[PDB]
């Protein structure tokens, strides 16, 4: 059979380029799985100073 | 200390001291009726006198707990704590901060920053209260805690006037032979010691001179003067100038000694009534 | 070490096992009177690979100057002071997997004239 | 007003810039802890330590505590930016490979170590980073996190320190008690990476790494400093024939050859001391030492 | 397993964030950061269900997926080398049998007793 | 290992997503959301890569029993080379003395 | 690109050779270097204080007592730490000062 199936009926369901390599990406959080990061702080509960930061328009 | 940092603190002469204290009263005060809470000179205002009375008589207790430790302490760590918190109330009021917070707090840094490395159980098993009320303290701690350094204006290093004095009792076993054995002076020296630290000598004068005096005067009291160490000291720069500058300070610290005297119980609870309405009355910070 | 002009050093094993690139390493088998263990390439060596850290420093480089592929294999010491900045101080010989040292066109004479008068 | 964001930290988090006050650049330091016990340590020892000993310790090879406020919850901490570190800076592939430049590097540590001595109190954890290089290059030590004093008094002096790879032998043994000598021995193990470009001794874990310094230096001698096996733990070790400071990194200048094997001598007691190493004649010497204008830069 | 589709719920709460917070909006949009937060604390849940499940994956799928492609290429390159191997085994046992069989025969053209008592024993 | 990768994954994205939480109501609110949707699409990137490794963990074993075939073959593949050179070894080093 | 790049420029005049040929077409030959910059920071007394003065090494009376409160113990001493650090700091720390 093909075996050139996208990264798509591979990863089809999230929206956005999922196909597009990290190269283009020039993402720094992307580049992760390569080196694991450190886990310097466990995860936090979300706050409300969060919230008024954002609040869109 | 040729190492600095307490040559910014070390404040030079009484009158200083007294002002300082003086205008931190004033300026409690003044906040409290700017807010306006009060009409200027209410009665509820304390006096710096009766404070420092209130404090000593305190401190006398917080030393009785630092001794009472379950866990082994080194004398270091009693002295750092009790400088902290002489050091604590010449910038601030005893209203603002309550005299048992900040002395449980002075110490637990204290613990901290000698390497103690206390653990908590003993820490809790020590003070003879009900483990909630503990920690409804313990959470004051904390915020008290990062205050303290604030208004200590984060100078730690508190040099303790003991090191000082075993190197000289080992300068006395090898320059000297004059005197011998000098042992009881060990214990006297240890009982002046404690009466010179209830004093504001830790501010005033320099510690290695607080142990050399100790020593003088445990020597004068038993039978002997050290003239010819005194001489070796000479053996040095200023030629005569040295000794009168070191007999004028011995002068001073022995008339402190003699002056200072614990505040008597009755006054004190008087005080202490003062005080605890004091709190109890409406402060509040900000929203 | 009283005349390295009038020294000679060799080693057998390292003659057949002899090529372009290996002529530094003979010059390098240490116990070796011409070659020194102050030169870089030996702290070169101390480390990890050999590429343009010869001109990124600039110090006693032993270089390969000229090459027949038999057996003669011409040495250059060089002291640099910066890169693209050289001098020469030496030059070893190896004729016949021996080590020479070149005489100056004038010591050689010198004792040449002294011999013969 | 915080400008830029480095990172988190072990046990802290940075940003970079211009506070409240003065144009000029520095690095701002947040207090980090694990505060969710209702019954919190307030703040921890190593903070603690930290602030007070760079506060205390002012030297041109010493950081220090400048400002330092905390209104909030937070405490802030001021050090000076720097440009990188030793560590990244050799580690990376041979970008500008130099000699005396490591001997320069080598005399601003040894000048900072000669100045912590001197006040008295030990720089418990030199790991080869915590050390850091600023704009002009004047490298001045950093991490102060596990110091503490040493003194006549006995008290429990703090034991298993220093980062497995850089580890004094007489830690590694279990030792009770303690002097220059960790230090030193870590400066040392420090050069020997700048030299051998790799670092000297690896140990995956305690008892490992103790083998690979044995191996190293080869079996201590008896004569050594005997008790080397009375100290309280101690396991003997492969009988290794030994091997040759010339055969762990081959060459260089003898000079750079005996202060190795000084810093690295057995006894606790011999281990070199910062004024002698000062004194050795190999920093007073035909090779110069790096005034820093020259100081090789990377990226 | 559950991992996979609690990510990809979370992936898809990412997406619609991003797209309402693409566009100004009147509602409290703050739900969008609260459901990625979480999201986030339903990814600690699917951490610990990972310290339940206890994968091991080499790095080159890692890299394939920097390459974006799919990860069953590297399968079906696995698979090739694996067919690559074997068939170059079964070559080199297989010329080493002609080989003995093209020497026994002339061994026993040249030697005839011997090889037959050689076929005799096996 | 992958459940090494999915911690430290969720914990960078979480520091992440903390440190723009913290630059949210400081970052002018305007180029904010840009920097927001940029910040999705990071952790969109992030959790599809995650996606394609728990897809991929079906498919796993197949890999490591293709691992296993590998290094048969190899070892016999050097079990005719270490023949060949032993009888090498033989004809030319034993014999000639 | 005749004139912009080099499109055989130098690559027609080539000077016979000067480095297989013969490396004796140095000829023009320069130097005249210099620097002065060497033995900077050797000294190392930063020695500062405020207070009377005490020797590194004892071998005096106080190492010939060798008392402390516990004077030295022979297990630790791997550890080293002999005393004489000890009375080293105790003296150096009381002397520290004596004058403001």
């Amino acid at each position: 059979k093909k075996v050139k199936e996208k990264l798509s009926n591979f990863l089809p369901d999230l929206p956005g380029m999922i196909d597009l390599p990290g190269s283009h990406d020039n993402s720094s959080l992307r580049s992760l799985i390569e080196k694991p990061p450190i886990l310097s702080s466990s995860f936090n509960p979300i706050t409300g100073t969060m919230l008024a930061g954002f609040r869109l328009h | 200390h040729n190492s600095s940092q307490k040559r910014h603190w070390t404040f030079s002469s009484e009158e200083q001291l007294a002002r300082l204290r003086a205008d931190a009263n004033r300026k409690f005060r003044c906040k409290a009726v700017a807010n306006g809470k009060v009409l200027p000179n209410d009665p509820v205002f304390l006096e710096p006198h009766e404070e420092m009375t209130l404090c000593k008589y305190y401190e006398k207790r917080l030393l009785e707990f630092c001794s009472v430790f379950k866990p082994a302490m080194p004398r270091s760590v009693v002295g750092t704590a009790c400088m902290y918190f002489k050091r604590f109330y010449l910038n601030n009021s005893v209203m603002e901060y309550h005299p048992r917070i900040i002395m449980l707090t002075c110490a637990f840094l204290a613990c901290k920053v000698d390497e103690f490395n206390v653990s908590s159980p003993q820490f809790v098993g020590n003070l003879r209260e009900s483990p909630l009320g503990q920690e409804k303290a313990l959470e004051q701690i904390l915020e008290y805690e990062l205050l303290l350094i604030q208004q200590l204006n984060f100078h730690l290093i508190v040099h303790n006037p003991y090191r000082p004095f075993e190197g000289f009792l080992i300068d006395l076993k090898t320059r000297y032979p004059i005197l011998e054995n000098p042992e009881i002076l060990r214990k006297t020296a240890d009982d002046f010691l404690n009466r010179i630290a209830l004093t504001d000598a830790y501010l005033l004068y320099t510690p290695s001179q607080i142990a050399l005096t100790a020593i003088l005067s445990s020597a004068s009291r038993a039978g002997i003067t050290m003239e010819s160490y005194l001489s070796e000291s000479l053996m040095l720069k200023e030629n005569r100038t040295c000794l009168s500058q070191l007999l004028d300070i011995m002068k001073s610290m022995r008339n402190l000694v003699k002056k200072y005297e614990p505040p008597r119980s009755e006054e004190v609870a008087v005080l202490k009534q003062k005080l605890e309405r004091c709190h109890s009355a409406e402060l509040a910070l900000n929203v | 070490r009283d005349n390295l002009l009038g020294i000679s050093w060799v080693d057998s094993s390292w003659i057949p096992i002899l090529n372009s690139g290996s002529v530094l390493d003979y010059f390098s088998e240490r116990s070796n009177p011409f070659y020194d263990r102050t030169c870089n390439n030996e702290v070169v060596k101390m480390q990890r690979l050999t590429l343009e850290h010869l001109n990124q420093m600039v110090g006693i480089e032993y270089i390969l100057l000229h090459a027949q592929e038999p057996i003669l294999f011409i040495i250059r010491k060089q002291q640099r002071q910066s890169p693209a900045q050289v001098i020469p101080l030496a030059d070893y010989y190896i004729i016949a997997g021996v080590i020479y040292q070149a005489p100056d066109l004038g010591s050689v004479i010198n004792s040449r004239v002294l011999t013969a008068v | 007003e915080k400008l830029d964001f480095l990172g988190e930290g072990q046990f802290a988090t940075v940003y970079k810039a211009r506070d409240k006050n003065t144009n000029q650049i520095v690095a701002i330091a947040k207090i980090k802890l694990g505060h969710r016990s209702e019954a919190k340590d307030g703040i921890n020892r190593t903070a603690l330590r930290e602030i007070k000993l760079l506060q205390e310790l002012s030297h041109p090879n010493i950081i220090g505590l400048l400002d330092a406020f905390g209104h909030k919850s937070n405490i802030s901490l001021v050090f000076d930016f720097m440009e990188t570190d030793l560590e990244v800076i050799i580690k990376d592939n041979s970008l500008v490979l130099t000699p005396s430049h490591i001997k320069a590097y080598m005399l601003m540590t040894l000048q900072g170590l000669e100045y912590l001595h001197q006040h008295w109190i030990l720089h418990r954890d030199l790991k080869p980073n915590n050390l850091l290089l600023d704009e002009n290059g004047v490298l001045k030590l950093a991490d102060f996190g596990l110091a503490k004093s040493f003194g006549s008094p006995n008290r429990a002096y703090t034991h298993q320190v220093v980062t497995r790879w850089y580890r004094a032998p007489e830690l590694l043994f279990g030792a009770r008690m303690y002097g220059v000598g960790v230090d030193m021995w870590a400066v040392g193990c420090i050069l020997a990476e700048l030299l051998l470009r790799v670092p000297f001794l690896p140990g995956d874990s305690d008892l490992d790494q103790l083998t690979r310094i044995f191996e190293t230096l080869g079996t201590p001698t008896e004569e050594q400093w005997p008790d080397m096996c009375s100290l309280p733990d101690y396991v003997t070790f492969k009988s290794f024939p030994g091997i040759p400071l010339h055969h762990i990194f081959s060459a260089a200048g003898d000079d750079l050859l005996d202060l190795i094997q000084g810093l690295f001598l057995f006894n606790p007691c011999a281990r070199i001391t910062a004024t002698q190493a000062l004194k050795m004649k190999y920093f007073s010497n035909r090779p110069g030492p790096t005034p820093g204008c020259q100081l090789p830069r990377p990226n | 397993h559950l991992e996979e589709h609690l990510e990809k719920f979370v992936e898809n709460i990412r997406q619609l964030g991003i797209i309402v917070s693409d566009f100004q909006p009147s509602s409290q949009a703050g739900l969008n950061q609260k459901l990625n937060f979480i999201v986030t604390g339903l990814q600690d849940i699917d951490k610990c269900r990972q310290q339940l499940h206890d994968i091991t994956v080499p790095l080159e799928v890692f890299e394939y997926i920097d390459q974006g492609r799919n990860p069953q290429l590297y399968t079906k390159e696995c698979l090739e080398r694996a067919l690559a191997k074997n068939e170059q085994v079964k070559g080199k046992i297989d010329t080493m049998k002609k080989f003995k069989s093209l020497l026994i025969q002339e061994l026993s053209k040249v030697f005839p007793e011997d090889m037959a008592k050689y076929r005799s024993i096996r | 290992r992958l459940s090494t990768l999915i911690e430290f994954l969720l914990h960078r994205a979480y520091s992440e997503l903390m440190v723009l939480t913290d630059l949210l109501p400081r970052k002018s609110d305007v180029e904010r959301k840009i920097e927001i949707v940029q910040f999705a699409s990071r952790t969109r990137q992030l959790f599809v890569r995650l996606l394609a490794l728990v897809k991929w963990a079906n498919n796993a074993g197949k890999v490591e029993k293709c691992a296993m075939i590998s290094s048969f073959l190899d070892q016999q593949a050097i079990l005719f080379v270490d023949t060949a050179d032993r009888l090498a070894s033989l004809a030319r080093d034993a014999l000639v003395h | 690109q005749l004139e912009m790049q080099l499109e055989k420029p130098k690559p027609v005049k080539p000077v016979t050779f000067s480095t297989g040929i013969k490396m004796g077409q140095h000829i023009s030959l320069a130097p005249i270097h210099k620097l002065e910059e060497a033995l900077y920071e050797y000294q190392p007394l930063q020695i500062e204080t405020y207070g009377p003065h005490v020797p590194e090494l004892e071998m005096l009376g106080r190492l010939g007592y060798l008392n402390h409160v516990r004077a030295a113990s022979p297990q630790d001493l791997a550890g080293g730490y002999t005393s004489s650090l000890a009375c080293h700091r105790a003296l150096q720390d009381a002397f520290s000062g004596l004058f403001w």
